[PDB]
């Protein structure tokens, strides 16, 4: 299963069936059908491959990379400092595209699940998704195919010159 | 048809245009107007999905005309009274519309009738 | 091997693909995505178990 | 096959004219080169550009699917004549009549949409009108604020 | 057989996953969901004027 | 043409049906891993990073 | 890479000492086990390269390229044993050799960690090329010998010795680390054009593309497959290598190439509509196609960059396939003119059913990898510019034409009458269809093994 | 949740289940044209559960089953959207699919390539399923290409005449010019909106989506035959009768249409593409069934008649209506499959005769071809209750009382006459008259398959668009209240189009030779436009 805290959904509720005719529907036939005829049988295949499973448990785990100097940090033309560096911002760059691609995942799943009124209930989802692209955008755009940490620290010290200089024309 | 030819091939200053209209006042012409009253709850009509062009004063027969469809599964074919309702209540609501052109019509004949006094007199 | 038809291409592919759904898609996350069902006023839920209060009596037009 | 068959440069004597007849498999009165310009035909044939579609479709063609015959000098753009591709074949109807009833019916019929289109027509009734401050949340409308109230009228 | 499984080429899933760590650690500590600057800027000295 | 495609089938499925059930097998009887978080001290191998036992055999054997 | 170039050096004793009716057939077998052992270069990571040693390292660049390499060789030794069986036995060596030999520079001309062995190895692939080409082609100046080595390597020579004086190495891996801004002036725009032009002319560049569908044609079958799978992605290779040097300067110098690729792409798929011979039509689809690498790498976006190396390894593909196609036809009306022999579908169902699939992979027919190439290519230049579409798109209906006019003028018909010597297909011509096109089917199951360093 | 999404994708398998059948063979098939119908049957069986169960709910869904290629910010996944035009549209597809094979059974009969015929044409069903269950852009262009491509190899089917493959050659040209269009539509939604998927081009909402809506339209154009792009459908009745019946009457001439349809929430807050879809599709209503007004090939009547409707089916879309443009998608492929299945049943006949010159006495010497092909004719006209009703007459409620362009407005009804025009020119010619055809009559119709696969689309053609209409939730409001000049329309402009075209067959009939001119020469030579464009632009 998932973590419902990073894939966040509001709670299904249905509304009991309440037939106003008196004919017997086809679908809930079908779906008593589908319970006995496909159901059970895939249901007791998968408990049975489930416990042969279990009879050999053997664990797999996540890869925990330890925070290294940044490339700011690292002397100029020092490739042993700034090789850790740059692979540091490659798993961080990697990492905040499978991020920017989670949030879109919400963002669909919040406009089908809410159908016609998505424009009204999913604002949040919008703003969330406009924040991380906004903020991958102003990370990571126009780096080009040769983008590199040093590339990125370029943009960003553009970025806050031109931040600086319209904070201080404004004061 | 005939306000086709009325703004086009007669006077385009006594016909009123579609885009921008009401060019008056709710109440110039009526006195104690009453707003209209809605009988459908926004969050009723937010959990049934409607389109925002079905979300008109007129919804609720709507919501009963598809509480009526989804309910008399599979005799599609009794809900024939919800729909004349919804049907006939989006009837009263063009009539309505029409009422609007129509004041919007005998307004602009009010001010060409008013100008045309004014120029005559003065 | 009269009704071998529904047998090969319906029943066994239903399995497999009921087997594929439920066990290594929907235990994915947002790979199934079902709209939500159309709440009415006077519907009852089964999971909250709250009964939705109807609509407000009608100002007639016929 | 050999050198005195391939095509070679563009003739100058009236004896080259005639041994190139011979090698191209014509008359010596009917063979016309390209013009002498230097794109590069040689002496090759001018054939009267005429497609295969009006050559005879009955007759019994050593190359029927092309209606061509063996040894016959092909035209220099023999694989864009075929049958596939554009004909030369004659029309009931003119070129510059064809290119005039098609250009004034295009003209005129995207004149006429251009017309009706400054002129639309229309009911005589007017806008639809939606509760909830013109349907202000359903649109999209942020919680936070609160816009101006949008309040319709009976009539 | 091989190609199908290869173990994570270019470690997409891990950074999956990871991205699954960090969006849960940042919806509890109320933090931004990324930050508009890569590095930290107390860490860059910038050209005066 | 039709020889060409009985060889095809032929030695295409001859290692394709030992592939197909043997991953089978392994799918059914070995299995997939399960995700956990790493003991207090203990360090994983590189193969020991992997979900399904065939990519783990893979960065053991080759990798 | 060390455990590659080792048994295509044992290829040579392998193809030596065996017997008078075995050096096909130990050839080919032991080719496609290090075509098997060609795998365990997909060892890569989203972060670092497989670094291996001072001399070799293999990205995700240069691992398709190799996995493509090292399974071309026993599918040129399938295509080029049947003409050869009247030839000398000796000389039938010396042509295996010519290729073992070819297969050994390339796998380490892709390796190259280093710049200059990289320049040594790729300037030594033409020489068993030209040995393949004028000995073992089949009809008859060389001034483009001359003027390819003028505007081409010795400029690139003299830059990289330039380079490796200014930054004291040519290693890649220091290369991206120690990278300075290249500013506008007049010696680094010589300096640009000195490091590109060798590659514009290997990749070709439209306008000096004449030199490749003469050489195509004056080519047996495996100097045909080698030319336009491997040797034309040399210059793609090379380009996507030394672009890391060449910023910002590429900025506002790409400007001119890639107007003769935008503009190239459209001309030489419109002389492909014009075509008598069917071996100057691939290679004039071959430049067409490689134009758009030209484009993707030059723009230098990472979209561009994964399109371009899934469009090369598609292409490396098809156009080998439709080189081989066009051999089964001249190994059996035994001339090359595309109008002559028609309506082949009535005779050889499967060859026609091969012929299908090469055409509708060449026109970039979703989802396979040439349309996952092409589309990235395109989604990268329209953002480049939004006009260049329409020069995109113009060039997707061409490209759909002379896919199908091709398969439509020899495949479809009325069968010619006068040839009579249409055998049906031999089981070593089908599998050496289906050794091309299944792998470039297999690849639309999974594609990103063939999308480059920045996937 | 556990049975809508099974049964599914078990259509889908289903349909891809004989692919394998036909490729992993060895032996001579005990009739394999009947397993491909008998499984075309049983897809149409098993999608019907889901459309069941979206009519008692509405239950939409999407199946994002298969993550296949991750592009930094791109997750493509093999996704399928479940709403309400695909279970509006699958099962209408299955159906008229299986009357067509049904069909193909009898009228390929002497087809010593059956087994490859039965299998391009599943081939192309599978691509269009592909086509309209598609989620994102990329799927959608797999589709979109594989209709094309089994539009090459299905028009090409008699591939020794040079004028198939010539067909074949010019549909893919019109269509790789409706690709230019869908690539930069793909483009602007890539570099804009990040995003192939539906969803999310719904959610973000573009306001200068002009130029992706101009790329749609001109996918259609080469798609769905509109104008400037239309002659590839008039050129493509040179393949067998089925492939012109499924392909070009109701399955793959819709795409461009159910492209557009697909993109309603983005042409709804767009004036200026709606504006160019009203103009457009007026235009192609027009001119193409002028064009059906002079020919004598059947084939190419039907095939004017059909892109006639979807010059319909684009105004419709233009004056934002664009469910009852798709109710006109599904009512339109029962009538004009069958009317295809009607003109090739008199093809078959008559000894291969496409001619009407050379056709007539077919009223009772083919009765239960003149019944349907009369059934036929009345459903296209817009007959009162039957499908053609449900959806082309409420096209005029629509196009009459919206803020429209007059000019398109009365184009439209200019070829709603057209079409009862044409109608009884095919009624006149085909079924009245007196023979004019040679004189060993081997006429018959007395096969089962025949027999059935008629019938199967005639109750439908009879019942369909009452039950899909009533079977839908409303997702517009219906305009109901409009003046009996405007409400009687369509049906009195129909009757003057019979009426007027009733004399224009009697004056046959008399004994006088006039010469013709500039308008049964503009048009019986396809109003001059396949005539320049074919050899001016290629010589160029
Ligand atoms: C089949 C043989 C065919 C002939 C052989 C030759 C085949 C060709 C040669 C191939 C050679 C190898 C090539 C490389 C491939 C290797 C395998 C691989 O990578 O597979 C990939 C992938 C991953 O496999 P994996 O990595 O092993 O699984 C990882 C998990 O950890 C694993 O998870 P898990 O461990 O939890 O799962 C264990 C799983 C075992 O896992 C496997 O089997 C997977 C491994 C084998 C895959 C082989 C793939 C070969 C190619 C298949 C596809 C093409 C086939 C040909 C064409 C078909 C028609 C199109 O167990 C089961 O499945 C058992 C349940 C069976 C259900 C059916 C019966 C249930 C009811 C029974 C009732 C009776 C008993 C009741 C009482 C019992 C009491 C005890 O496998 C598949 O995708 C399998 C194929 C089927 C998937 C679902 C298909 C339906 C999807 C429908 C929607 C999408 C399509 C839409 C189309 C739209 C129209 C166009
Ligand atoms: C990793 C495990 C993978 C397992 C699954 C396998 C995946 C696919 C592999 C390739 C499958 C096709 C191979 C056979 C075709 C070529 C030879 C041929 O003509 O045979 C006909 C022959 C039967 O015909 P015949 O009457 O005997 O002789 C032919 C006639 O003379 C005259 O011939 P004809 O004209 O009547 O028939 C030719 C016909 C002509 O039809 C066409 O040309 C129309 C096709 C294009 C339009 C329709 C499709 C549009 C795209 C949609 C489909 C893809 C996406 C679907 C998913 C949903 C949406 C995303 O084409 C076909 O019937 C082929 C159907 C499959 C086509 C695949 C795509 C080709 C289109 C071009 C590229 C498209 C992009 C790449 C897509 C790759 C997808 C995997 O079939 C065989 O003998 C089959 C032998 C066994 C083949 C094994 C293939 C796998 C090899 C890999 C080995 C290692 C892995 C283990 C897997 C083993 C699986 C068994
Ligand atoms: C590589 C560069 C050089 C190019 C030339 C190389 C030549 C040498 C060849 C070496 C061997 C081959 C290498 C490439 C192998 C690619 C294949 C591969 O491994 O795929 C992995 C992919 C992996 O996909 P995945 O990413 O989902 O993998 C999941 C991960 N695991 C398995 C670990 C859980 O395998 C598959 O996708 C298999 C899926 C099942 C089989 C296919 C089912 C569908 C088939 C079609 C059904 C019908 C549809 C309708 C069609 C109708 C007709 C048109
Ligand atoms: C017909 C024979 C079938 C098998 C019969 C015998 C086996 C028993 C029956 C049950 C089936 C086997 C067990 C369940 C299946 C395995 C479950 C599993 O873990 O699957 C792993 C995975 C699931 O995907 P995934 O997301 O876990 O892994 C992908 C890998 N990453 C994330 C790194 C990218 O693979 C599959 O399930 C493959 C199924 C493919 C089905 C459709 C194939 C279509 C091919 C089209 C090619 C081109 C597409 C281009 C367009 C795409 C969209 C833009
Ligand atoms: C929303 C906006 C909508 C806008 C709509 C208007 C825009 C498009 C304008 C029209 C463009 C297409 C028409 C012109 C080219 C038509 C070519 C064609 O179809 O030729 C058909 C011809 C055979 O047909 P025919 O002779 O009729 O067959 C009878 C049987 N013997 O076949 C041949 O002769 C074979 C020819 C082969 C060589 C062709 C070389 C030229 C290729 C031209 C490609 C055009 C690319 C356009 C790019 C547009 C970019 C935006
Ligand atoms: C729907 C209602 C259809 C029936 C009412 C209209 C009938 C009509 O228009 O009749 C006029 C005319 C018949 O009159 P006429 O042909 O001159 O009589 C001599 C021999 N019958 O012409 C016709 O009847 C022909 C048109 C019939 C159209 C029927 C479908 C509409
Ligand atoms: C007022 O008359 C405007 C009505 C809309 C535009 C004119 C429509 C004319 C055609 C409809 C009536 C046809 C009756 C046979």
């Amino acid at each position: 299963s998932w973590d419902k805290d990073v894939y966040p959904e509001p709670p299904r509720r249905t509304p009991a069936p309440s037939p106003q005719t008196s004919l017997p529907n086809p679908i809930t036939y079908l779906t008593k059908a589908f319970d006995l005829l496909v159901d059970r049988p895939v249901t007791l295949v998968r408990e049975f491959i489930e416990r042969q499973h279990a009879k050999n448990k053997y664990y797999y785990y996540h890869r925990e990379f330890r925070r290294v100097p940044d490339i700011t940090e690292c002397h100029e033309k020092d490739v042993l400092c700034m090789f850790e560096a740059e692979m540091q911002w490659k798993r961080d760059y990697k990492v905040d595209q499978e991020i920017v691609n989670i949030i879109q995942e919400r963002l669909k799943a919040c406009q089908q699940r809410e159908g016609e009124s998505h424009r009204q209930n999913c604002a949040k989802e919008l703003q969330q998704f406009t924040q991380v692209v906004k903020a991958y955008q102003d990370r990571y755009h126009d780096l080009g195919a040769h983008y590199s940490a040093r590339k990125c620290l370029a943009k960003q010290k553009q970025r806050m010159l031109a931040e600086r200089k319209a904070t201080k024309e404004a004061a | 048809g005939a306000h086709l030819a009325r703004r086009y091939l007669g006077d385009a200053s006594v016909e009123p245009e579609p885009l921008r209209m009401p060019t008056f006042p709710p109440d110039y012409g009526f006195p104690e107007r009453k707003e209209r009253e809605m009988v459908a709850t926004q969050q009723e009509m937010n959990d049934a999905q409607l389109v925002l062009q079905q979300r008109d004063y007129c919804a609720h027969y709507l919501i009963r005309f598809l509480k009526c469809k989804r309910d008399s599964f599979p005799n599609f074919l009794a809900c024939k009274h919800e729909q004349h309702d919804w049907d006939y209540c989006e009837h009263l609501d063009y009539v309505k519309r029409m009422k609007e052109f129509e004041r919007e019509r005998r307004l602009l004949q009010r001010k060409k009738r008013r100008e045309q006094r004014e120029a005559d007199m003065a | 091997r009269h009704s071998i038809f529904a047998f090969t291409h319906v029943l066994i592919p239903v399995w497999i693909i009921h087997y594929y759904l439920k066990y290594h898609v929907t235990t994915k996350p947002y790979t199934i995505v079902e709209k939500k069902p159309r709440i009415f006023p006077g519907d009852t839920i089964l999971e909250t178990g709250e009964v939705i209060p109807p609509m407000k009596e009608f100002p007639d037009q016929h | 096959i050999t050198k005195d068959m391939l095509p070679g440069p563009y003739p100058k004597t009236p004896e080259e004219r005639a041994a190139a007849a011979k090698k191209y498999n014509m008359r010596v009165e009917d063979y016309e080169p390209y013009p002498d310009d230097g794109m590069g035909y040689g002496d090759y044939p001018k054939l009267p550009d005429r497609s295969q579609q009006e050559r005879d479709p009955w007759y019994d063609w050593d190359h029927p699917d092309l209606r061509l015959n063996w040894g016959e000098p092909m035209h220099w753009d023999l694989d864009m004549y075929i049958r596939n591709r554009v004909d030369t074949s004659p029309t009931p109807v003119n070129w510059n009549l064809m290119c005039k009833h098609l250009f004034g019916f295009v003209a005129f019929m995207l004149f006429m949409f251009w017309v009706g289109e400054t002129y639309p027509t229309y009911q005589p009734v007017g806008p639809k009108q939606y509760p909830y401050n013109n349907l202000y949340l359903e649109r999209g409308g942020d919680p936070n604020k609160e816009p101006e109230p949008v309040v319709h009228y009976e009539i | 057989t091989f190609v199908a499984y290869l173990p994570d080429y270019r470690m997409q899933e891990w950074a999956r996953r990871e991205a699954e760590r960090l969006v849960k650690y940042r919806e509890a500590h109320g933090l931004p969901l990324m930050e508009s600057n890569c590095f930290d800027p107390s860490k860059i000295q910038l050209p005066e004027d | 043409d039709k020889r060409f495609l009985k060889l095809l089938r032929f030695y295409i499925l001859l290692t394709g049906i030992p592939v197909v059930i043997g991953i089978t097998l392994i799918n059914v009887f070995i299995g997939e891993a399960e995700l956990a978080e790493i003991p207090e001290g203990y360090v994983p191998e590189h193969w020991e990073y992997f979900k399904h036992p065939i990519s783990r055999w893979i960065a053991r054997t080759f990798f | 890479m060390l455990k590659y170039i080792i048994p295509t050096m044992m290829l040579m004793p392998l193809t030596w000492l065996s017997k008078n009716s075995m050096i096909w057939i130990n050839t080919t077998l032991h080719s496609l086990l290090i075509s098997l052992t060609s795998l365990l270069l997909l060892n890569q990571f989203g972060d670092n390269s497989l670094n291996f040693s001072l001399t070799f390292f293999s990205d995700s660049l240069s691992t398709p390229l190799l996995i493509l390499t090292m399974w071309l060789l026993p599918l040129m030794l399938m295509a080029s044993q049947h003409h050869l069986s009247k030839e000398n036995l000796a000389r039938k060596k010396l042509f295996i050799s010519m290729l073992i030999l070819l297969q050994l520079f390339l796998i380490m001309t892709f390796t190259a960690t280093e710049l200059i062995f990289f320049y040594i190895m790729f300037e030594a692939t033409l020489v068993p090329t030209l040995i393949i080409i004028t000995r073992w082609g089949n009809q008859t100046a060389g001034l483009y010998f001359l003027f390819y080595t003028l505007a081409g390597s010795l400029p690139l020579l003299v830059a990289l010795i330039y380079i490796q004086n200014t930054m004291g190495s040519l290693n890649f891996l220091i290369l991206q680390y120690w990278v300075q801004p290249m500013p506008n002036s007049w010696s680094n725009t010589f300096m640009w054009l000195a490091c590109m032009m060798a590659f514009m002319v290997k990749m070709p560049l439209y306008g000096l593309h004449l030199w490749l569908p003469k050489a195509h044609v004056e080519a047996p079958i495996a100097g045909s497959m080698v030319l336009a799978a491997i040797l034309l992605k040399l210059g793609g290779y090379g380009m996507m290598r030394i672009t890391l040097l060449l910023n910002p300067i590429t900025d506002f110098m790409a400007y001119p190439f890639i107007m003769l690729s935008l503009w190239g792409m459209i001309m030489t798929s419109s002389i492909c509509l014009r075509q008598t011979d069917l071996k100057s039509l691939i290679a004039y689809s071959s430049v067409s196609h490689m134009a758009l690498v030209i484009v993707a790498i030059l723009i230098q976006t990472p979209w561009s960059y994964m399109g371009a190396t899934a469009l090369m390894i598609a292409h490396g593909l098809t156009s080998s396939m439709l080189f081989c196609l066009a051999n089964s036809n001249y190994e059996r009306v035994h001339s090359r003119t595309m109008i002559l022999a028609r309506g082949l579908q009535t005779l050889l169902p499967l060859m026609a059913a091969w012929w299908l699939l090469a055409s509708l992979t060449n026109l970039a027919l979703p989802p396979s990898i040439n349309l996952i190439g092409e589309l990235f290519v395109v989604m990268s230049t329209f953002s480049w510019s939004n006009i260049t579409i329409i020069l995109m798109g113009l060039n997707m209906v061409i490209t759909a034409l002379y896919s199908l006019y091709m398969l439509i003028t020899t495949q479809r018909g009325k069968h010619t009458h006068h040839i009579n010597n249409i055998l049906p297909s031999f089981t070593r011509e089908n599998a050496l269809m289906s050794l091309h096109m299944l792998p470039l089917l297999l690849l639309s199951l999974n594609p990103k093994i063939i999308l480059g360093p920045l996937y | 949740m556990n049975l809508f999404s099974s049964l599914t994708l078990v259509t889908l398998i289903l349909l891809t289940m004989p692919i394998a059948a036909i490729n992993f063979n060895t032996h001579k098939f005990t009739n394999y044209p009947l397993y491909v119908k008998t499984t075309i049957s049983c897809a149409f069986i098993t999608s019907m559960i889901p459309t069941m169960m979206f009519i008692h709910t509405g239950q939409e869904m999407i199946i994002s089953n298969w993550h296949w290629l991750t592009i930094q910010t791109l997750k493509l996944s093999l996704s399928f959207k479940m709403d309400f035009f695909s279970m509006m549209f699958v099962p209408v597809a299955l159906f008229v699919t299986w009357s067509i094979m049904e069909f193909s059974m009898w009228y390929m009969h002497s087809d010593p390539n059956i087994n490859q015929f039965f299998k391009y044409l599943l081939l192309f069903l599978i691509t269009m399923l592909i086509l309209v269950t598609a989620n994102n852009l990329f799927q959608l262009f797999i589709g979109w290409e594989g209709v094309g491509i089994m539009s090459f190899l299905l028009i090409g089917w008699w591939y020794g005449r040079t004028d198939a493959n010539t067909a074949a050659l010019q549909a893919i040209l019109y269509n790789r010019i409706g690709d230019i269009g869908f690539i930069l539509a793909m483009a602007w939604f890539l570099i804009n909106l990040n995003t192939w998927d539906l969803q999310q081009i719904f959610m973000l909402n573009p306001n200068d989506s002009n130029l992706p809506l101009m790329g749609l339209i001109l996918a259609a154009t080469g798609k769905s035959a509109q104008f400037g792009l239309h002659p590839w459908l008039p050129s493509a009745m040179e393949g067998p009768t089925p492939v012109s019946a499924l392909l070009h009457s109701s399955t793959m001439v819709v795409a461009g249409i159910f492209l557009l349809i697909r993109f309603y929430p983005l042409t709804e807050n767009n004036k200026f593409g709606q504006s160019i879809m009203l103009c457009l599709g007026a235009m192609t209503t027009l001119f193409t069934a002028m064009c059906a007004l002079t020919q004598n090939d059947i084939k190419k009547i039907i095939a004017f008649s059909t892109s006639s409707q979807l010059g319909l089916m684009m105004v419709t879309i233009g004056i934002n209506q664009p469910h009852l443009a798709f109710l006109h998608i599904c009512t339109h492929a029962f009538f004009k499959a069958m009317l295809f299945m009607c003109s090739g049943s008199i093809i078959h006949s008559l000894n291969d005769e496409q001619d009407i010159r050379k056709m007539g006495g077919l009223f009772k010497a083919m009765p239960f071809t003149t019944t349907a092909l009369i059934i036929g004719s009345l459903a296209l006209t817009g007959m009162p209750f039957l499908t053609g009703f449900y959806s082309k007459d409420l096209i005029i409620e629509s196009a009459n009382t919206s803020y429209t362009n007059a000019w398109a407005l009365l184009m439209t009804l200019v070829a709603t006459s057209f079409t009862a025009i044409y109608s009884t020119r095919i009624i006149f010619f085909a079924l009245l008259g007196q023979p004019r055809f040679p004189t060993l009559i081997n006429i018959n119709e007395n096969n089962p398959f025949l027999i059935n696969s008629i019938k199967r689309l005639l109750i439908g053609s009879l019942f369909a668009g009452f039950i899909i209409s009533n079977n839908i939730p409303p997702m517009t409001i219906p305009q109901m209240t409009m003046p009996h000049y405007l409400k009687m329309t369509a049906l009195t402009v129909t009757i003057l189009g019979f009426i007027l075209a009733l004399e224009i067959s009697n004056t046959t009939h008399y004994l006088k030779f006039n010469y013709p001119s500039n308008t049964f020469k503009f048009s019986n030579l396809l109003g001059y436009y396949p005539t320049i464009m074919h050899r001016l632009t290629p010589y160029m």
